[PDB]
RNA sequence: GGUGAAAUAUUGAAGACUAACUACUGCGAAAGCAUUUGCCAAGGACGUUUUCAUUAAUCAAGAACGAAAAUAAACUAUGCCGACUAGGGAUCGGGUGGUGUUUUUUUAAUGACCCACUCGGCACCUUACGAGAAAUCAAAGUCUUUGGGUUCUGGGGGGAGUAUGGUCGCAAGGCUGAAACUUAAAGGAAUU
């Protein structure tokens, strides 16, 4: 209630006793409702499912990645955009891997990402026309709009 | 040229010519009644039969399907016509 | 002058002129009339159906047997089909340039060749009506045309 | 007859905005609108719930997409390499 | 059987470059570019200038110790001439003519893709 | 083809295109083929695999859907459930399934 | 090659690529003929990775007339899949010990040439440019298995 | 007028034929449509092979060669080229001698 | 003097004239 | 770096040409299209004693596609379909026969090649009796001894692809398309 690209609620099965508690991701281009998407650096290189960057190829796209393991969240997550890893150094961890602009930060081995793009492209290659909609939008996020001019004040 | 009999020519320029540029179209191929040593009962093979031809009982290969004439299989008694 | 085409290919048929014969064929009318109802009861179509018999039997030709046709056989013994041989592939094969072209939209060349599968079938359904075999007011919609023939 | 001629489903915005933008919104307008093919049951049940979101009219079967359509010329680059270098595990 | 290292000779054109290295290429000794002694710019692609560089390297391998430096001509530069410089051909007859041995003498011409178009346009350089 | 086949098996042959019907044919044990769609629920799937092995009969898995299995069965509606019971006098008992 | 571990002024080296020259290449391709490009991974046992290439030309046969010749694409397609079989079968263990135990003898070479031999031989076929890039680590426990 | 079948260089039944790199100025036009001239000279120039087999290691070796194919573009073909511009009739015959 | 080039000049005697449907329709 | 002339690499991100291979040769409606493997098919030569039976040929209007940045010097400058008048060395792909050359695993079978034939073209060359102003062209031939069917267009050259509108496209831009008035030359091939 207040995004553009939507989020999966993907809850995990209580590895203690009989519990399971909804943790949260982000969007995956194509992910049906009972997608057994597993989690695991042992677990195989699959779209939505999630593992270590230096524990899988390189050209692989993933989402929600994080400059450490466990972050639960950092870069790669708006909407429609993605992550592509072009560089694997196995002598000290060591994942190179591109941003949105063209960044060269190269992470952990170990490093979470989840392969796929965030489901939610081509949202701004579509004109809002009504500024109602713009209004309707920033209903459920912050006041940064309507914008005026410093030559006007 | 100049002069010759259109109706009455050597069997020389008779067979190498197309069927359709000869005086008649008639098949400038054959038949073969091929046929494997162990079956009685012998097979009408077509030249250019592509589809591979079985026998009555035990399916076997008589003529392999080519661009042309379908190939012989090893070696089978072939009798033509 | 292979119409649509400038390849000017003479590659046909050319049946003898002995319009009898074999002399050398056993059996009967009997025998031709049976196994070519028996291709038809499998589904091998008058064009696949007259090609088995060439190698498989000993038939080269239906005139070369009887005085009927494998179109006018399975047409006495009631197992023809609902539309013409040509008419049938011509509608299966649109439907895979047409279905293609939903998995591969950009195919500029593979549109043009679906239309022209197409623009041949008008012309073929064009005479159909006109020598009265198939429905009259017979649309030709490939929409349905894909269910239709499979 | 046919309420317009080349306006369709962008006339509810009268003449307010500009021609050049309206055009491509018919675009994608439709893509989300169309009521796809469901790559599930068979069946196009595919509504366009909150960008993204695909549901099936039947069971229930919301699955992620993209945001007015369910997937452009990036979205279809990607889903190739991943599942042809899926069975590259095992090869 | 003496002190082996390789070097790159580069000779595209209107200038060439005679420097020694080891056999890598990254551990690079005296340098020494080809118009130390002549200032004309021009005159600096004949074999002229040629004898004179190979000169300027065998007097300085004699004063260390190297005396075999591979020889690895390149024409000019991938996506460029690749025709053998007017001074990349007197560059191998001047180390003859002074008292350089070559363990082993080959061609290392960079061959463009017909790619990376070439400095030039649909009529290039014309006058 | 697979397609020309399984022509044969709706020409004479007495098939179940259905979840009630293969349940009513195997119930019975009268079915002895059956093929399920790749495309379909796995579990609907898997259903008629164990239910295969207890009425004794041989699945095999073809390419696509119901919607696309009821272009082949010839009707325009959708259907990936073929228990067939009696052939239609062809190859189609011991095939490809 | 590569530099590995030096002891007391006397460092030694391991295969670790095999590049050639130009004119190796272009001496070979000529006018009016064939030439083929055959793209290969291989792994070893050792956690190592290495790639290799192959390069495939044509030639003539008894009392030939015509100074040219094509191919017919069915030709190309099955020679490509033949090469890449045997040599990462071949490879796999003992790293690159095993790699060049079979191509310095050349057996590649003359494996490929008498296969296709039944219809259409063609001449040369060599591996030209192959380099290796990833190495396990360090251990001086594997980096002794293979000295001399 | 017409009086030349190649017309400008070879061009029967197509329509767009893909150019070459020229050498000298780098000027770009079609493969058959432009000149393709293969000049084989030495490492040096051509005069010393004595000397080159007295001051390396091996006798003779396999004699190196910088052999390139140096394409050009019409322009540099009749000035940085071979040119002797020829006749009428002695314009149709095909040899490079 | 070649009509090609030439021609290209009256298509803009047409572009001023098209200007003028503007502010009269 | 450069103009006639002064003034490497241990490895890699990404894409170009898909180098070389790549030519009077192939495929495609035209435009076009230069690697490769695989899916998805399709279309073509040839092959046919398979089937239908005139389903057709050419085409205003209309319909799909179209370098490059609906269009060119998009051109084979050459309308399509049909027949017939021409030989050759070629070449591409396909088909026949050759116990021929040859392969060495064992004559085999086959296979590649070599030889004539051969169709479908792709061309070129020598003559052309013909045609054409000539240049040239097996088509520009079978045209005053003028007629196989048929589409479109031109009529001195300008004005002019312009005026006008009409009409198609988000747009440039096009399609279509004058008139007046002006002058006795414009143009083509060939030749000196």
């Amino acid at each position: 209630s207040g995004r553009g690209a939507p989020l999966a609620k993907v809850v995990f099965r209580d590895p203690y006793k009989y519990r399971l508690r909804e943790e949260i991701f982000i969007a995956n281009e194509g992910v049906h409702t009972g997608q057994f998407i597993y989690a695991g650096k042992k677990a195989s290189l699959n779209v939505g499912n999630v593992l270590p960057l230096g524990s899988v190829p390189e050209g692989t796209i993933v989402s929600n990645v994080e400059e450490k393991p466990g972050d639960r969240g950092a870069l790669a997550r708006a909407s429609g955009n993605y992550v592509i890893i072009i560089g694997h150094n196995p002598d000290e961890n060591k994942t190179r891997v591109r941003l949105p602009s063209g960044a060269k930060k190269v992470i952990s081995s170990d490093a979470r990402g989840v392969i796929g793009v965030i489901a939610g492209g081509g949202r701004v290659d579509k004109p809002l026309l009504k500024a109602g909609r713009a209004f309707h939008k920033y209903r459920l996020k912050r006041n940064s709009w309507p914008k005026t001019r410093g030559v006007a004040m | 040229v100049l002069v010759q009999d259109l109706l009455h020519p050597t069997a020389a320029s008779e067979a190498r010519k197309h069927k359709l540029k000869t005086l008649v179209q008639g098949p400038r191929s054959y038949f073969l009644d091929v046929k494997c040593p162990g079956c009685l009962n012998i097979t009408t093979v077509f030249s250019h039969a592509q589809t591979a031809v079985t026998c009555e009982s035990c399916s076997t290969i008589l003529c392999t399907p080519t661009g042309g004439k379908a190939k012989l299989s090893e070696g089978t008694s072939f009798r033509r016509k | 002058g292979r119409m649509h085409s400038a390849g000017k290919g003479i590659s046909s048929s050319a049946i003898p002129y002995s319009r009898n014969a074999p002399a050398w064929f056993k059996l009967s009318s009997e025998s031709v009339i049976e196994q070519i109802v028996k291709y038809a009861r499998k589904g091998l179509t008058p064009s696949q159906i007259g090609v088995l018999l060439r190698d498989a039997h000993g038939v080269t030709q239906a005139r070369v047997i009887t005085g009927n046709k494998i179109m006018r056989i399975l047409k006495s013994n009631g197992l023809a089909p609902e539309i013409p041989e040509d008419l049938y592939y011509l509608i299966k094969k649109a439907v895979s340039v047409r279905k293609h072209l939903e998995r591969n939209r950009k195919d500029k060349d593979a549109k043009f060749r679906l239309i022209l599968i197409e623009s041949r079938i008008h012309r073929l359904a064009r005479y159909y009506r006109t020598v009265a075999v198939l429905p009259p007011n017979w649309k030709y919609e490939s929409a349905t045309a894909s269910a239709l023939v499979n | 007859a046919k309420r317009t001629k080349k306006v369709g489903i962008t006339g509810k915005y009268g003449v307010r905005y500009g021609s050049s933008l309206r055009r491509q919104v018919k675009k994608l307008e439709i893509q989300q609108h169309a009521r796809y093919d469901c790559s599930f049951c068979g069946k196009k049940t595919v509504k366009r719930g909150a960008a993204g979101i695909w549901t099936c009219s039947c069971c229930k079967k919301t699955v992620a997409g993209g945001a007015y359509t369910v997937s452009t010329a990036a979205a279809a680059t990607v889903r190739s390499t991943i599942r042809r270098l899926r069975e590259m595990v095992e090869a | 059987s003496q002190v082996f290292g390789v070097a790159r000779i580069y000779a595209s054109f209107n200038d060439t470059f005679v420097h020694v290295t080891d056999l890598s290429g990254k551990e690079t000794i005296a340098r020494v570019t080809g118009g130390m002694k002549v200032k004309a710019d021009r005159d600096e692609s004949s074999p002229y200038a040629a004898m004179l560089a190979a000169q300027d390297v065998a007097a300085k391998c004699k004063e260390v110790g190297i005396t075999a430096v591979h020889v690895k001509i390149r024409a000019t530069g991938g996506t460029r001439t690749k025709t053998p410089g007017p001074g990349g051909q007197a560059a191998l007859r001047a180390l003859a003519r002074s008292g350089l041995r070559i363990g082993r003498i080959e061609d290392v011409t960079p061959v463009p893709s017909d790619s990376t178009r070439k400095k030039g346009g649909r009529r290039g350089r014309r006058l | 083809s697979i397609n020309q086949k399984l022509a044969l098996v709706i020409k004479s042959g007495k098939y179940t295109l259905g979840y009630k019907s293969t349940v009513k044919s195997l119930r019975q044990g009268k079915s002895k083929l059956i093929i399920i769609a790749a495309n379909t629920p796995v579990l609907r799937k898997s259903e008629l695999e164990y239910y295969a092995m207890l009425s004794k009969t041989k699945v095999y898995y073809f390419q696509g859907g119901n919607n696309e299995l009821g272009t082949a069965v010839g009707k325009l509606f959708r259907v990936g459930v073929v228990s067939i019971l009696e052939a239609g006098d062809s190859d189609i008992l011991t095939t490809l399934a | 090659l590569r530099v590995d571990e030096v002891q007391g002024k006397n460092l030694l080296t391991n295969f670790h690529g095999m590049d050639f020259t130009t004119d190796k290449l272009r001496s070979m391709v000529r006018k009016w003929q064939t030439l083929i490009e055959a793209n290969v991974t291989v792994k070893t046992s050792d956690d190592y990775v290495l790639r290799i290439f192959a390069i495939a030309f044509t030639r003539k046969q008894a009392n030939q007339v015509k100074r040219h010749s094509y191919a017919q694409s069915s030709h190309i397609r099955a020679i490509r899949k033949v090469i890449s079989e045997i040599l990462t079968k071949e490879v796999q263990g003992s790293t690159l010990a095993q790699l060049t135990s079979k191509l310095i003898p050349e057996v590649i070479n003359k494996e490929i040439e008498n296969a296709t031999k039944d219809i259409f031989p063609l001449q040369n076929i060599h591996v030209r440019k192959v380099k290796l890039l990833k190495q396990p680590k360090f251990d001086v426990g594997a980096l002794m298995a293979l000295h001399g | 007028p017409k009086k030349r079948a190649s017309n400008g260089r070879n061009k029967k039944g197509r329509g767009h034929v893909k150019p070459v790199r020229c050498v000298n100025c780098s000027k770009s036009i079609p493969k058959d449509k432009a000149i393709k001239r293969m000049a084989i000279r030495n490492i040096v120039e051509a005069a010393a092979v004595r000397d080159l087999s007295e001051a390396s290691v091996y006798p003779e070796y396999a004699l190196p060669k910088t052999y390139n194919k140096l394409h050009y573009c019409v322009s540099c073909a009749i000035h940085a080229r071979i040119v002797r511009v020829r006749s009428r009739e002695d314009r149709k015959n095909r040899a490079p001698p | 003097m070649r009509a090609k080039w030439r021609k290209k000049r009256t298509r803009r005697l047409k572009r001023k004239r098209r200007k003028v449907r503007a502010r009269s329709k």
